[PDB]
């Protein structure tokens, strides 16, 4: 990153933080612990969360006189399968692969920009300092010509290729934000939308 | 130029980046080890409140040390760091509000009340709590029907191009010079087309599903529910309704642009 | 009648339209009126139309613009190159204007392929919302505009679509205690298609979204196990409608 | 300097989309996480059923 300070790619920092963005989360799941599904639509109405979860029963078919009667396992299960879950999120491979696939790929292209700059791009240097040096303007401007149009050239490819990924990043947006409202907001009928078998 | 600590054998001489660019040197006559760095540049951001309001503005440096740095302007007071970079014009307010003008890393600005341009550590929302209590509901009592708004682009405007015309003018000779490249200008002309047939196609999926062209009865009795607002009036010339009427007007472009001989 | 079978569909019972059909009719009528004036004033909602067209025109114009650029010559115009100007000493400055005006041909073109793109999938979620929304009522929450929908209005305006979604809020909240399911003779009794509230006294059966307390019969209730593994059961009566009329 | 400015508004354009890139990144984040507006708190007694 300092480095880049060296040669004009200023990395600029983000505007949300991300200790606000931890706040947000939080708010959705104090939401849906506690007030159902009303904590998007209207205003927030209190429900006890054994009703809360028998109304979702009702949903995929199953009657709510299993969920009162067998509460006991139902608790132990869930409880098990979050352990279960930060246990194989540390001990696994990447999992994460898609996160840690972004940050390399936009590296690779800024590397490969900071790189060309070396190139001769068919003149007698690289320096243009040192072009410059030991050669008469005239014949120091047609080479200063030759080095300008390939280092331009190179630039206009970065900015292509950025913003054709960039696209990429905000369709996979589009389709986080639409999972928060049908999901987390509500209860979705939407078969495999919001994982595998009832949701 | 700073002193080093890096450790060179007495063969070796200067520092390389991945930039293969020098980042130390050893002086050729007391034979030691310096550090290069240019000095602190970034790029410039001016903050306004616009110009109908004030005429006072804030300035932002993308990033720099602001403990010594201090482009034509003059400078000031009211030195604040941020972690994006370094203001001119605000105050740390210890209050805080809804967000007006983005500036990074969680601070907002804006104008306010002897009222001057001022900035602040943004707050998302009021807080409250839910009383939990392991017996307790709360049913609606009534009810309430509201109507809101949506918009969605639908299409671009068709263009077309010339080789010869633009790129060669008229000079005959010009136009064999082009003839030389390949088939640069013809392929160009596809692409064009391309996106103009499409850009047609979008309107008729979105539109088009009504088979037969349905009438609204002429006696207008909706059981109470008035309609005639949205419903297209035959008496106005252009059958489009009150509510279209007006948008229409509203989005204007021959601003810049001509008319609908063109 | 269609209006209540869309209320029926949100959870409500169409005894609620039928009942105050006039108060539902004041509020949408009165709606519609303020977003008339809304459209009429704040004049920024329109927003992602004007959008559109502004970027097209800067665009356009780049392209004429880079018309006047030596590109590494002598002059722009040219019949000027031509003039004072040898054919073979002409002919380089000629090549390096020829080459100049067609790289800025290709970047025009490049750009607007992926500007149509982004236009492409807006149009596409257009037609789903037109087919959803408009042609049926959809329960996809915030698909359709906020809160539980009912019906939805399109309307045109200047290369675009102008949904107007109109939806069901609840609104003014209140406080009853509550209990999973209530016990008369032994066997328990869950509620059938709502929720078992009590304002203090008696017991009595609700909708999950209206307040209309019925009493607790035979016909509200399913019985089902015993009552004793139900974590927090209550004890009340269930009326039952056979006895009076065995009498 | 002198001979960049000859070739013509490469700089300008280029400088102006990359800017665009940075504030649809913005956009993105605030619409997927922010749809909640009152911040609401977990009640101090922690007796979800089990
Ligand atoms: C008697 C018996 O085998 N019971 C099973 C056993 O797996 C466990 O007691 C419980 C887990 O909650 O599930 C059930
Ligand atoms: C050069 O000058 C420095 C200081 O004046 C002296 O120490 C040194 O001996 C001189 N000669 C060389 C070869 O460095
Ligand atoms: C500003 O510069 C000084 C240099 O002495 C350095 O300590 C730091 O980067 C800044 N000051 C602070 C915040 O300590
Ligand atoms: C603002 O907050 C800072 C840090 O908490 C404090 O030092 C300062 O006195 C406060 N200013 C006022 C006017 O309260
Ligand atoms: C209700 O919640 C409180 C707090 O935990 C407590 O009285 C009890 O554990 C819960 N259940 C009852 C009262 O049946
Ligand atoms: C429910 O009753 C409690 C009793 O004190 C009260 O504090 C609370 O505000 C009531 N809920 C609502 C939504 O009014």
């Amino acid at each position: 990153i300092c480095a880049q300070k060296f040669n004009g790619l200023t990395v600029l920092p983000p505007l949300l933080t991300d200790e606000m963005i931890a706040q947000y989360t939080s708010a959705l799941l104090a939401g849906t612990i506690t007030s159902g599904w009303t904590f998007g639509a209207g205003a927030a109405l209190q429900i006890p969360f054994a009703m809360q979860m028998a109304y979702r029963f009702n949903g995929i078919g199953v009657t709510q006189n299993v969920l009162y009667e067998n509460q006991k396992l139902i608790a132990n299960q869930f409880n098990s399968a979050i352990g279960k879950i930060q246990d194989s999120l540390s001990s696994t491979a990447s999992a994460l692969g898609k996160l840690q696939d972004v940050v390399n790929q936009n590296a690779q292209a800024l590397n490969t920009l900071v790189k060309q700059l070396s190139s001769n791009f068919g003149a007698i240097s690289s320096v243009l300092n040192d072009i410059l040096a030991r050669l008469d303007k005239v014949e120091a401007e047609v080479q200063i010509d030759r080095l300008i149009t390939g280092r331009l050239q190179s630039l206009q490819t970065y900015v292509t290729q950025q913003l054709i990924r960039a696209a990429e990043i905000r369709a996979s947006a589009n389709l986080a934000a639409t999972k928060m409202s049908e999901c987390v907001l509500g209860q979705s009928k939407r078969v495999d939308f919001c994982g595998k078998g009832y949701h | 130029l700073t002193e080093s600590n890096k450790k060179f054998l007495p063969f070796q001489q200067f520092g390389r980046d991945i930039d293969d660019t020098t980042d130390a040197v050893r002086d050729p006559q007391t034979l030691e080890i310096l550090d290069i760095t240019p000095c602190s540049f970034g790029g410039v951001s001016v903050i306004t409140p616009g110009t109908n309001t004030s005429n006072q503005v804030a300035v932002l440096y993308q990033g720099v040390n602001c403990t010594e740095v201090p482009r034509v302007y003059s400078t000031g007071s009211n030195v604040f760091q941020t972690r994006a970079g370094c203001l001119i014009g605000a105050e740390h307010v210890n209050n805080s509000y809804e967000c007006d003008i983005p500036i990074g890393a969680g601070i907002c600005a804006s104008y306010q009340t002897s009222q001057s341009i001022i900035a602040y550590t943004m707050s998302l929302g009021v807080e409250n709590s839910v009383a939990y209590s392991n017996n307790s509901i709360a049913i609606p009592i009534n009810f309430t029907i509201s109507v809101t708004t949506e918009i969605l682009p639908v299409s671009m405007t068709k263009t077309s191009v010339d080789c010869t015309m633009y790129i060669c003018g008229d000079s005959t000779e010009c136009s064999n010079l082009l003839l030389q490249y390949g088939s640069f200008c013809t392929q160009l002309n596809r692409a064009l087309t391309g996106i103009a047939v499409e850009q047609d196609k979008n309107t008729q999926e979105v539109f088009a599903q009504v088979k037969q062209i349905y009438k609204t009865p002429p006696i207008k009795d909706f059981g109470g529910f008035n309609f005639s607002q949205i419903l297209p009036d035959p008496s106005k010339p252009s059958k489009r309704s009150f509510i279209e009427d007006l948008l229409f007007n509203k989005v204007t472009l021959a601003d810049a642009g001509f008319i609908k001989d063109l | 009648m269609q209006m209540a079978y869309r209320f029926n569909g949100i959870g409500v019972t169409q005894n609620v339209l039928y009942e105050n059909q006039k108060l539902i009719a004041n509020q949408f009528n009165s709606a519609i009126g303020k977003i008339q004036d809304s459209l009429s004033s704040t004049a920024s909602a329109l927003g992602k139309l004007q959008d559109v067209v502004n970027q097209n025109a800067q665009a356009l114009n780049t392209l004429v613009k880079q018309l006047s650029s030596n590109f590494g010559a002598i002059s722009s115009v040219l019949n000027d190159i031509l003039a004072r100007l040898d054919k073979v000493e002409a002919e380089v400055q000629i090549d390096r204007l020829i080459t100049g005006r067609l790289q800025s041909l290709q970047t025009y073109v490049t750009q607007q392929l992926i500007r149509a793109a982004e236009i492409r999938a807006s149009a596409n979620l257009a037609a789903t919302k037109m087919s959803e929304c408009v042609l049926g009522q959809s329960k996809r929450v915030d698909f359709c505009g906020k809160g539980y929908h009912l019906m939805s209005f399109p309307q045109s305006a200047p290369h675009g679509v102008v949904f107007l979604h109109v939806t069901y809020v609840p609104a003014q909240e209140k406080n009853f205690t509550t209990a999973p399911a209530i016990c008369h003779d032994g066997k328990a009794h869950f509620p059938r298609e709502g929720v078992f509230v009590s304002n203090g006294t008696h017991w009595f059966v609700t909708q999950r979204n209206f307040y209309e307390p019925q009493i607790i019969t035979t016909h509200n209730t399913f019985v089902s196990g015993n009552c004793d593994v139900v974590i927090g059961i209550v004890n009340n009566t269930v009326y039952d409608p056979l006895q009076p009329e065995l009498d």
